[PDB]
């Protein structure tokens, strides 16, 4: 997960998020909670996708 | 009738009560209460070793 | 009473500071045990007492948002390279701010912050700011909701301290300036509600090293405002 | 998000400073401190020797004997110390200082070969020589003994007791036939006798219940309730010369005990699953008096092994202002007697070295720099070849090299080809270099010299491969 | 590296860029100010852009563009503009 800060054009990383991510926002009204999908394409069978948030404090997921 | 409403500040000022039942306690009688002392806080999102 | 005297401390006390409306203390201290005290003039008891291993904290404060001021967001630091925050709900849930997004190679500690609200100005998103100093010239404002690095300013010359004015400007709208110092005593004075650049500067009249700048008289840090008007 | 992922003998044989000091004739036997065994005391000939814990020398002796002398026994207390000499005058007198005499009483006129204490009484000494008697002497009133122990055949030469038991004391003599006395009996018969088969060279009791005896090239056990033997072993050159018993010290086995047999190594069997060594370790020769300290020697402990030379090898194991501490005072308090404790610590890990971090951030040049020196370990090499084999593209791992840093991947598969484990891939790496750069050896014709080394040895290897399948060819016709 | 923006008056640092990772050695602009292009020891040339309103109105510069044609260095650039070339 890379996010980057435009008035420097650098970026903070996250760097195992065991899987593919699909798409991504924050949401929280003051900007504190990132949805995202994981997918994980191990297997190619399925679409089989992994709803998770995380907080913007220290990056932890809540709610996998 | 029958029954013993106590008061105690759990808190430094919040009062907590207790409805104990009067008749069939013993004489001398303790009551335990939950109280934090050393509990290790415990997230919702951390294993043993975090 | 001596506000210590329920439950006493063994370090010293490096940090204290007041709910801005509650009647509550805080006490922080090198034995890395933040305490809460409610305080009155007869007999002053303890309410809660977070420890925390490995972080003998140097400063910690209150905060509440100024919007829906349900918040009460403790924000505490010591000498290492971490600050946690907390939301205080009468078992604690706390987070840990280590994530320097621009500048990492600017803070060998976290052991001088302030907090302080700011508008966006655009929009009326009133919400808080740590402002962490760094080593060399460097003081950096994060968020406080979330933890993004807002942004940082340098000053020339070694940071020794600074502090937060906020004046208003119309019936609903302020403005935030920092203010800080060297140890040669030339302060720069910025407003960063737009981008940190320098809109005054000027110097003491003496002092070889100073010390310590502390703006008060209206609003400030230790007496903070609840509505937004009250500013 | 998550983290990053990471790719008994050797208790007795972490047993080391094993020094030699040769005395100027051959090792009786030795003693121990039994309260606390910090010191320990050898039987030279005409002097006995006391040494520490720390210093590893003679702290203390004493040599005004005047004949070769065999037995040096502490008594229980570890106060003072008994000496039995050939002169047939044994000695007591007391330990910790050795210019003092406490009283030296004549035996029979016999050589007093034994001379140890009662292992719980304070005051009563059992001493043997030549006589065909033993004798229970009391220090108290040393003009007599209490027990005349008679009833042998022929050259009592081993005492002990039974620990737990008392009255019983385990004397064996030259005929088998281990003998135990009640101390208030006669003092002329056992009330049984164990029926060893050579001359005994000594019995110790290592249970209440069960002693072990050795005599001539196997040992042997014996219960004492009910006159039983369970256990016997005889794998030695000579006989096994002496015993030890040791219970509840530090190791993957809760009670040890040794024997010596005057043939280097020195046997370590246990009474926890019946009498196996774990591995018993050579010296450099006729092994007499080996034992090693007994429980409450409190880390610190050593094994000591008097040759019939007389060489003592002792292999023991070994395990601002004011101002500024009250601004830090409160360092270690770690939250005691207050509400909730946090913890949320990142652990120090091992040390990650530079071919890791150098596949953590994708450095595979470096990262076989790295591999292929002689600092870093040869089974490294082979795990960092096989694991960055499994991980990454070889083709992208060689992208731009040539045969100056391709030549210690050569000089070490030169080595490597040999191997059990890892023959095989590491010819697949010679493949995939060899196999996509043939166009560097055309330019540059030097590495064939290794080329063809490579190949004249790998004919070499590959006959004795063949060899060796056809050997176990031989054992699948004749299963 | 640090190629750091600092204001005439006032005489205090307005921006920072580190992303030259190696000696920064020449630099230059146009004729109001809308672009600065660097170049160092790294053997790269990259921009940095004032062009748009708010861009002017904060006075604030974007790290908009990098670029590597070169073999080793740097050790000088510089610029012209006209109504025939730029």
């Amino acid at each position: 997960m890379s996010l980057w800060q435009l008035e420097t054009n650098s970026q903070q990383f996250l760097p195992r998020l065991n899987g593919i991510i699909i798409d991504c926002q924050v949401l929280g009204p003051q900007g504190n909670y990132y949805s995202l999908i994981l997918q994980m394409t191990e297997n190619n069978s399925n679409s089989d996708y992994q709803f998770l948030l995380l907080n913007a404090s220290d990056l932890t997921s809540k709610l996998s | 009738k029958d029954l013993l409403n106590v008061s105690w500040l759990q808190n430094a000022t919040m009062p907590y009560f207790k409805n104990l039942q009067w008749r069939e306690i013993p004489n001398e009688y303790t009551v335990e209460i939950s109280l934090n002392w050393n509990n290790k806080n415990k997230s919702a999102d951390r294993d043993l070793h975090g | 009473k001596d506000a210590n005297a329920s439950h006493p401390s063994h370090s010293a006390i490096q940090s204290l500071s007041f709910h801005p409306s509650k009647p509550l203390l805080l006490t922080g201290g090198y034995d890395k045990t933040l305490r809460i005290y409610h305080i009155d003039g007869k007999t002053n008891h303890l309410v809660t007492s977070l420890h925390l291993v490995g972080s003998p904290i140097q400063t910690c404060t209150f905060y509440t948002s100024l919007s829906n001021q349900n918040q009460q967001n403790i924000f505490t630091a010591g000498r290492r390279r971490y600050m946690h925050s907390w939301d205080l709900s009468l078992t604690a849930k706390i987070e840990k701010f280590s994530r320097l997004y621009g500048h990492e190679s600017t803070q060998r500690s976290f052991e001088n912050f302030k907090v302080a609200h700011l508008q966006n100005s655009q929009t009326n998103s009133v919400h808080g700011i740590v402002l962490l100093q760094g080593n060399n010239g460097w003081i950096n404002i994060l968020h406080s909701t979330s933890g993004l690095w807002l942004m940082g300013c340098k000053i020339e010359g070694v940071i020794t301290d600074f502090c937060i004015d906020y004046q208003p400007i119309s019936r609903g709208k302020f403005r935030t300036i920092l203010i800080a110092v060297n140890a040669y005593g030339e302060v720069w004075e910025f407003d960063l509600n737009k981008n940190g650049h320098v809109i005054r500067r000027w110097k003491d009249q003496g002092g070889v090293g100073i010390t310590k700048i502390q703006v008060g008289g209206g609003t400030t840090t230790t007496c903070p405002a609840l509505q937004i008007s009250k500013i | 998000s998550t983290a990053r992922p990471r790719i008994e003998q050797r208790y007795w044989r972490q047993y080391t400073s094993a020094q030699l000091v040769k005395e100027h004739n051959s090792v009786t036997h030795i003693s121990f401190n039994p309260q606390h065994p910090h010191d320990f005391a050898v039987t030279s000939s005409t002097r006995v020797q006391i040494f520490s814990s720390r210093t590893r020398q003679v702290i203390k002796t004493f040599s005004r004997f005047k004949d070769v002398v065999y037995s040096a026994s502490f008594r229980s207390d570890g106060k003072l110390l008994c000496a039995g000499d050939a002169t047939g005058l044994v000695s007591v007198y007391d330990s910790y200082n050795p210019r003092t005499i406490l009283l030296s009483i004549n035996a029979s006129t016999h050589p007093t070969h034994v001379t140890k204490f009662h292992t719980q009484d304070n005051k009563i000494l059992a001493t043997a020589s030549d006589d065909r008697v033993t004798r229970l002497w009391d220090i108290s009133n040393a003009y007599e003994p209490q027990l005349e122990l008679t009833g042998a055949t022929d050259y009592v030469r081993t005492l002990s007791f039974i620990p737990a038991a008392p009255h019983l004391v385990a004397t064996g003599s030259y005929d088998g036939l281990i003998r135990l006395y009640d101390t208030r009996s006669s003092g002329s018969t056992p009330i049984y006798s164990l029926n060893h088969d050579q001359p005994v060279e000594n019995v110790i009791a290592v249970s209440p219940t069960q002693i072990v005896s050795c005599g001539g090239n196997n040992f042997k056990v014996w219960d004492l309730t009910s006159n039983k033997k369970l256990y016997e072993r005889g794998n030695f050159n000579k006989a096994v010369t002496c015993l030890d018993y040791v219970e509840n010290f530090d190791s993957p086995m809760q009670s040890a005990l040794i024997a010596s047999s005057l043939d280097g190594h020195v046997k370590v069997f246990d009474p926890l699953d019946n009498f196996q060594v774990k591995f018993g370790w050579k010296f450099s020769g006729p092994v007499l008096s080996c034992a090693v300290s007994p429980s409450t020697a409190q880390g610190n402990r050593h094994l000591v092994a008097g040759l019939s030379s007389g060489l003592l090898a002792i292999r023991t194991k070994k395990k601002k202002s004011n101002n500024f501490q009250r601004m830090m005072r409160g360092s270690e308090y770690q939250g005691d007697q207050e509400h909730i404790i946090h913890n949320d610590k990142v652990r120090s890990q091992r040390r990650m070295r530079a071919f890791e971090r150098n596949i953590n951030q994708f450095k595979w040049s470096e990262a076989l720099d790295n591999a292929f020196v002689p600092g870093m370990a040869k089974e490294l090499t082979l795990t960092v070849l096989q694991e960055l084999r499994k991980r990454g593209k070889v083709r992208v791992a060689l992208y731009g090299r040539d045969e100056s840093t391709l030549e210690p991947l050569l000089n070490w598969c030169l080595k490597g080809i040999e191997d059990v484990r890892s023959a095989s891939i590491v010819a697949d790496w010679v493949a995939v270099v060899l196999e996509l750069y043939g166009n560097t050896l055309e330019s540059s014709p030097v590495l064939q010299e290794l080329m063809i080394d490579l190949k004249t040895k790998v004919r070499h290897e590959i006959h004795k491969s063949k060899e060796a399948q056809r050997i176990e060819g031989m054992l699948q016709l004749l299963t | 590296g640090s190629i750091k923006f600092w204001d005439f008056q006032f005489a205090t640092l307005n921006q920072s860029f580190k992303a030259h990772d190696a000696d920064v050695l020449c630099l230059t602009t146009d004729t109001d100010n809308n672009y600065v292009f660097s170049a160092g020891v790294d053997r790269k040339i990259f921009q940095f852009s004032q062009n748009t309103n708010k861009s002017q109105k904060n006075n604030r510069w974007v790290n908009s563009s990098n670029r590597l044609l070169h073999g080793n260095d740097i050790r000088a650039i510089c610029a012209y503009q006209s109504k025939g070339a730029d």
